[PDB]
């Protein structure tokens, strides 16, 4: 049974989308598929400055905020 | 306790069964005088049909 | 008269079960016609204990295996037609006035209900499903139902060699 | 703008009262109609159910008017994860290229009436990632939109008056007096 | 008290200074819920603002709007 | 007679049943479910004998438990086939 | 049973009537082609488990096997008191040794 | 605060109250007698018959007004 | 035969099946309030007046809604399982302990496992109908669960009918006219808790009809009215579970309104354990199912043969 | 106390490293916890005293939350 973890389901994160191949209930492979929130940052921040390109870190990984902030 | 209570339960259902067996003869003889009338009745009305 | 509507129903659902042909729709066939035999059986007997029994093993202990297996045999939809809906119904109304105008006093089994006993007959009124299942759990025949409890468990482990798991 | 009334002026102003088509409707079957709509719209209004649709940050804002301090479900709001049994779709966070067939499908499985909320920038209007070579541009070119919640995060207040205003926007539709105009 | 007897006649108090039952009746189906409160400000958009420091942080102030609405 | 009037029904649908069990327009799915339908049947008349007796009806739940034994190990050997004969062997229509 | 017949009948007539009026009260849309696909999540789309089904074969066995365990409360009034205690410990003992010795093996 | 809850449950202890409080009510008016007779034992279906036979309502008592003097 | 025997058995099952609707209504109006008090956050509100009309305010909503198909061409297998589901939840309440005369049931413990093992049968039509693999997996997950514990369920619930010596559910009142049986079986009060919160999918036994594993098991294709038949079928199941567990352990008591105060409060814990456990997997619910309630209801079946025994030579 | 299955550094804390009792006081107590869901007890009288604590909910729109004077919100110009 090839399946779907896709972006609609709630124990993904909402754009997860893991195609499992399931013989029962056990999971034979499972191969996720990211991408369906890629927003291309790497290639906006180089046309802008550094303190333009501050807030892209604060939604990178959007529950640590002050620590991307403090990485960058 | 359940003990207690299923002997209460048992000397009720025994009460109850008593009280049957007491009123079981008289309708044993009054089914008995209207078996035997309708056994006649039936024994006339297939005389009669059967003609 | 309702012995007559369970005929008829019967009949009716036999006749079905004959026309069609897709698994899942014959499984809900014998489902529906479960519960017609049970009732019917049910008519002739002092109590409703082995119609009950019936149910628990035939509909919902043993036909679920047929249903799982007939609902995953059948990757497609019931296609309902409504001329066989139309034959089903017209035979029904048609067998439901033909008891109708058939004297149900001649129709009716001759197999004795719990009030169609004797009022003088003593073991009719000792306890409701007690004389006829006493042979279950007395000697000599106590030896069948042991057999048959382990003839159970003989068939589970022929069941787990057959499927090879 | 309207200058808000004055209490002065107010206080001369009457009840407004719970319909917005008034009860003065002149035939009897008018005013059956919108009383039917005024129910109707009603039951709609008091139970919307939103879809666990979160692709972004804003999500985490959405979980926030489940949290105890806002608390959605003594507004008739409650999550559905199934989009059948779900009444809106809150757009919340950033529709990308590979994102588009799935909220399109996603909004089409969905029963009519369909009510969409936008949260956030990169929901209406493309926003941080406006000029990305893989974020759509506002999620209005794909899903139609009834309320555009306008906060880059919004504050869970703004989410909620959003939803708030949707409720207003379903207590305002007129669909059996439309239909004895038809 | 122990029991919380008191608390009833503060839901009293709160129905006489509502302005009787009909009037607590209305308060309780327009505001979500009944409270008491020092009258702090009014509008001249006729709104009422009062303030209670009983009630924990974030409830403590609250508005009524104008009546006309 | 007795025979017309009285248990004609469950001869006349055992049958049908049993010329359901072994026509060539079917399949062995269908098989095993008019074989559970002559069963039924079974039980029927099976409960009409019965029933002339008073209290011998505690047999009803040993054929019972004989037949569905049967019904389980038909469907085990049918399912038997999937790993070996594929999943269309259902659709079979000659053995 | 005459009359559960009729409350059964009526039951699923009200429950019928009341799903026919709720597909009449149900507003009317423009068919799709994609509103009435299967829904997988997001972007659109089993085989036989021989586990579920001995699970199925197993609940049947022990479902018949308590079809002969469900007449005895009646039967301890009315039959031989050591058959009857006989057959009912021989009869869960080896329903119990059978259950240990598949959890062992 | 947390007698909210009370308004959605008491309800249900109303409810569910009715069906068969009303019934005490309802025996008490088109029959007279507040309980149907129990059908379990076959001995009270006998003598539900012979109540029966004996009056057209089965719940209508003869007494020993019935019996002639003698 | 006499007719307003049949009258008033007519009125009193259609005013049971009036009454079992507006309180699975309530229900879910008290089970949406007191789960968000399980939490700080609270209940419903704002509708009405303190949410009253809430579940009316869904009633409204889900008949009116469009009623989608998961195909477009044959559908008519999709409508037959909430109106089978439905008519089981409001039929197997006729077994219910009525002291005023109903439905003399004789065997009311055979007819409840009667309608639970029909139970498995409209869950098995909800799955298949539906067209979808998350449908498919639902399905065969509930009907596993649900066969897993009609074993366990049969086996506890027979253990039980030793104890008042025949099937009749009213002979539970008179075997608990000094005591209730929360007293001498709370170990199977606490196993009749976990398989109650099994035939019916509650929050314990979740993974057949959840929102994390799957998106919906069974009702992920139903809405519009089917879901809404579907959602008070279950609930009535709860209400019920509820009404069981109060006739067997708590006194049946069916007259006082203490038993409806009781019924209300088992509801409560329904609730109550909504809110607290976690989810059982697959693999530890076939070990539950079949290893340890087995395992329990054989072992203490062999308790009750021996007591049942013990106090027959004693009387 | 159970013994330590490895040894705790000063600078570090070990999550399940206690050592599983096997004297038969805590054998029992475990035992019983098990059978007759005493940990289970505690987690339905935890979430039971929970429904007699304060609603955090805020009410709105009569009452708003908190906000601040640096709040950033609707642009404006001045
Ligand atoms: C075909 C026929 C029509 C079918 C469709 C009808 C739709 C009705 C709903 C709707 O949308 O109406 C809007 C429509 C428009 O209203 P409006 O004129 O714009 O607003 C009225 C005021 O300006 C603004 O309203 P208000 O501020 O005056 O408050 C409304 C209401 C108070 O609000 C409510 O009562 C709301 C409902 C709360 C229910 C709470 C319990 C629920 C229990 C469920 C179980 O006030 C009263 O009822 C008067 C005071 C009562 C005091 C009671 C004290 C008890 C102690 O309402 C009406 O037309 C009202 C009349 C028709 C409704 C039915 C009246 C007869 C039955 C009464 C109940 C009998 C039991
Ligand atoms: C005075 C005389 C006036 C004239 C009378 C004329 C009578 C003869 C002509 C009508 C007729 O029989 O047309 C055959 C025409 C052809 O049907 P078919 O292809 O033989 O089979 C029906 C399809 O499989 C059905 O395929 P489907 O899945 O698309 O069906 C949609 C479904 C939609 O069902 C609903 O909307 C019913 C809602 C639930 C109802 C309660 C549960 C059932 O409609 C029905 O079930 C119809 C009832 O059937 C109908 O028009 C059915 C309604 C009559
Ligand atoms: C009374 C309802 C009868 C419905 C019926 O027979 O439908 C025909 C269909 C037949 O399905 P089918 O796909 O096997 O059709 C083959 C039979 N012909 C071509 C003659 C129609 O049966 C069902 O849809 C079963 C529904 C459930 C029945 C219980
Ligand atoms: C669709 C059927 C859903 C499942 C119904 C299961 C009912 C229990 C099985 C059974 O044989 O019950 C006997 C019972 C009779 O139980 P009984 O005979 O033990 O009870 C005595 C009868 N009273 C209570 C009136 C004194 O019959 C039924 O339940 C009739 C079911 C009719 C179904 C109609 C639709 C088909
Ligand atoms: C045929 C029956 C027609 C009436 C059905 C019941 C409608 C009740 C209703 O909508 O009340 C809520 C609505 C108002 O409630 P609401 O849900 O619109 O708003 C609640 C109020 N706030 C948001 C401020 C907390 O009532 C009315 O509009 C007037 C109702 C008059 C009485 C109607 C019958 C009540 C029983
Ligand atoms: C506890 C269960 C309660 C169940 C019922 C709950 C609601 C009851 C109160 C509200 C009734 C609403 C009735 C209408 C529902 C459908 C609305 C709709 O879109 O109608 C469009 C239809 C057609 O209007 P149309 O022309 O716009 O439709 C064309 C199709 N679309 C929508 C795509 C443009 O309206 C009607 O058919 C008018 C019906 C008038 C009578 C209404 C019922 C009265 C009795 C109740
Ligand atoms: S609009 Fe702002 S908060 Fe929302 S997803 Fe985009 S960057 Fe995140």
């Amino acid at each position: 049974l090839t399946l779907n973890f896709g972006p609609q389901h709630p124990a993904a994160h909402g754009v997860l989308r893991l195609v499992l191949e399931l013989d029962g209930e056990t999971v034979m492979r499972a191969d996720p598929h990211i991408g369906l929130l890629h927003r291309g940052t790497e290639k906006l921040i180089e046309y802008k400055t550094y303190t333009q390109a501050l807030p892209y870190f604060d939604r990178l990984d959007y529950v640590s905020m002050m620590c991307n902030e403090q990485c960058y | 306790i359940y003990y207690l209570t299923a002997k209460k339960v048992k000397r009720d259902e025994i009460e109850m069964r008593s009280a049957q067996n007491v009123i079981f003869p008289i309708l044993v003889a009054e089914r008995d005088r209207e078996f035997l009338r309708q056994l006649r009745r039936n024994r006339d009305e297939e005389a009669e049909l059967m003609k | 008269m309702i012995q007559l509507m369970l005929y008829s129903l019967i009949i009716t659902t036999s006749i079905i079960f004959l026309n069609m042909i897709h698994p899942l729709a014959l499984g809900l066939t014998l489902l529906i016609q479960t519960i017609f035999v049970c009732l019917l059986t049910g008519l002739m007997t002092k109590s409703f204990w082995y119609s009950y029994i019936l149910f628990l093993i035939f509909l919902g202990g043993m036909l679920v295996l047929f249903i799982y297996v007939t609902s995953l045999a059948s990757n497609e939809m019931f296609n309902l037609s409504m001329k066989l809906t139309l034959f089903s119904s017209l035979i029904l109304i048609f067998m439901l006035i033909l008891s109708f105008i058939m004297d149900k006093t001649s129709s009716s089994l001759f197999l004795m209900n719990n009030d169609m006993q004797s009022i003088i007959n003593m073991n009719s009124y000792f306890m409701e499903n007690s004389l006829s299942l006493n042979k279950l759990y007395n000697f000599p025949t106590n030896f069948i139902t042991i057999l048959l409890m382990n003839y159970l468990l003989i068939t589970l482990i022929v069941i787990v060699k057959i499927t090879k798991l | 703008q309207q200058t808000l009334p004055v209490a002065e002026v107010a206080q001369n102003l009457p009840k407004k009262g719970y319909s917005p088509f008034g009860t003065k409707q002149s035939s009897v079957a008018e005013w059956s109609l919108a009383r039917l709509d005024d129910l109707l719209n009603w039951g709609r209004k008091g139970s919307i159910w939103p879809l666990t649709f979160g692709l972004a940050c804003c999500a985490v804002e959405m979980m926030h008017i489940a949290a105890p301090r806002y608390d959605m479900d003594r507004y008739g709001v409650v999550f559905r994860a199934s989009p059948r049994q779900a009444d809106v779709i809150i757009v919340a966070g950033t529709l990308t290229n590979k994102m588009a067939p799935a909220l399109r499908k996603v909004y089409d499985q969905m029963p009519e009436p369909r009510w969409v909320i936008s949260m956030g920038s990169c929901a209406n209007g493309g926003g941080y990632y406006h000029y990305s070579y893989s974020v759509v541009r506002g999620c209005d070119r794909i899903i139609p939109v009834d309320i555009y919640v306008p906060g880059c995060p919004p504050t869970a207040e703004a989410l909620m008056y959003g939803v708030l205003q949707l409720q207003k926007k379903v207590k305002r539709m007129k669909t059996l007096q439309m239909w004895y105009r038809k | 008290k122990f029991l919380g007897i008191n608390r009833l006649t503060k839901l009293f108090q709160m129905v006489r200074e509502a302005g009787g039952l009909k009037q607590a009746y209305l308060k309780l189906y327009r505001n979500d819920d009944l409270k008491i409160g020092t009258l702090v400000g009014i509008d001249k958009y006729g709104n009422k603002y009062f303030e209670n420091p009983y009630y924990f942080y974030g409830r403590n102030r609250w508005i009524e709007f104008a009546p006309h609405v | 007679m007795i025979m017309i009037l009285y248990w004609s029904l469950p001869m006349i649908l055992f049958i049908l049943g049993l010329f359901c069990f072994v026509s060539n327009r079917k399949h062995l799915l269908s098989m095993l479910l008019s074989l559970e339908f002559i069963v039924l049947m079974l039980f029927f008349m099976l409960f009409i004998y019965l029933n002339m007796l008073n209290y011998e009806s505690y047999f009803s739940m040993m054929f019972l438990t004989f037949s569905v034994c049967e019904g389980a190990l038909g469907l085990s050997i049918l399912v038997s086939m999937i790993r070996t004969h594929g999943n269309d062997y259902f659709q079979s229509f000659s053995i | 049973m005459f009359s559960i017949i009729f409350i059964a009948l009526l039951i699923l007539l009200i429950t019928t009537i009341v799903m026919f009026l709720a597909s009449i009260l149900s507003k009317k849309a423009l068919i799709d082609r994609e509103k009435s696909s299967p829904f997988e999540c997001g972007f659109d789309p089993l085989p036989f488990s021989l586990r579920f089904f001995l699970i199925t074969i197993i609940f049947l066995i022990f479902d018949v096997e308590i079809a002969l365990i469900l007449p005895m409360i009646i039967i301890m009034k009315y039959s031989n008191i050591m058959i009857w205690t006989i057959t009912s410990i021989i009869f869960i003992l080896i329903l119990l040794i059978g259950l240990y010795h598949e959890w062992n093996q | 605060m947390w007698f909210e809850i009370l308004p959605g449950a008491v309800i249900i202890t109303t409810l569910l109250s009715v069906p068969i409080y009303a019934m005490y009510g309802l025996d008490k008016l088109m029959i007279g007698n507040a309980f149907r007779r129990n059908m379990d034992e076959r001995f009270s279906r006998v003598m539900y018959q012979r109540d029966f036979r004996l009056t057209d309502n089965p719940y209508k008592m003869n007494g020993l007004e019935q019996i002639p003097d003698e | 035969m006499f007719y307003m025997e049949f009258i008033l058995s007519l009125i009193g099952s259609l005013l049971l099946i009036i009454c079992v609707l507006v309180s699975v209504a309530f229900l879910t109006l008290l089970e949406r309030k007191v789960l968000g008090y399980i939490q700080i956050r609270k209940g419903p509100n704002k509708v009405g007046l303190m949410g009253i009309p809430q579940p009316f305010c869904d009633a409204i909503k889900l008949f009116t809604k469009e009623q989608t198909y998961p195909l477009l061409s044959n559908y008519l297998s999709y409508y037959i399982s909430p109106i089978f589901s439905l008519f089981l939840s409001l039929f197997v309440w006729m077994c219910m302990p009525f002291f005023v005369k109903l439905y003399s049931f004789n065997l009311g413990g055979l007819f409840f496992l009667c309608c639970t093992s029909l139970g498995v049968y409209t869950v098995m039509v909800a799955g298949w109908s539906s067209n979808s693999n998350y449908a498919l997996l639902g399905g065969l997950r509930a009907v596993a669960q649900t066969i897993s514990y009609e074993v366990s369920l049969a086996l506890i619930l027979l253990s039980f009918i030793f104890l008042i010596g025949s099937y009749n559910m009213i002979y539970f009142f008179f075997y608990q006219v000094y005591m209730w049986f929360l007293i001498i079986l709370f170990p199977m009060a606490l196993v009749w808790v976990s398989i109650s919160l099994a035939e019916t999918n509650r929050t314990p036994f979740d993974f057949a009809e959840g929102e994390s594993e799957l998106v919906s098991g069974f009702n992920v294709e139903y809405s519009s009215g089917g879901f809404a038949l579907i959602f008070m079928a279950e609930y009535a199941s709860i209400l019920f579970m509820s009404m069981l567990f109060c006739v067997i352990f708590l006194g049946c008591d069916v007259f006082n309104l203490l038993f409806y105060m009781k019924l209300t409060f088992i509801s409560f814990v329904f609730i109550w354990v909504r809110g607290t456990l976690p989810r059982f997997r697959y693999d530890k619910l076939m070990y539950l199912a079949w290893k340890c309630f087995l395992s329990f209801s054989l072992n203490y079946l062999l308790f009750f043969i021996g007591f049942k025994i013990l106090l027959f030579s004693l009387l | 106390e159970p013994k330590d299955i490895v040894e705790v550094p000063k600078g570090y804390v070990y999550v399940n490293n206690k050592e599983l009792s096997m004297e038969f006081a805590d054998i029992t107590d475990r035992a019983a916890s098990t059978m007759f869901f005493g940990e289970l007890l505690r987690g339905f009288a935890v979430t039971l005293a929970h429904i007699f604590k304060e609603p955090a909910t805020i009410n709105y729109p009569f009452e708003k939350g908190p906000l601040s004077p640096r709040f950033r919100g609707e642009h404006a110009l001045r």
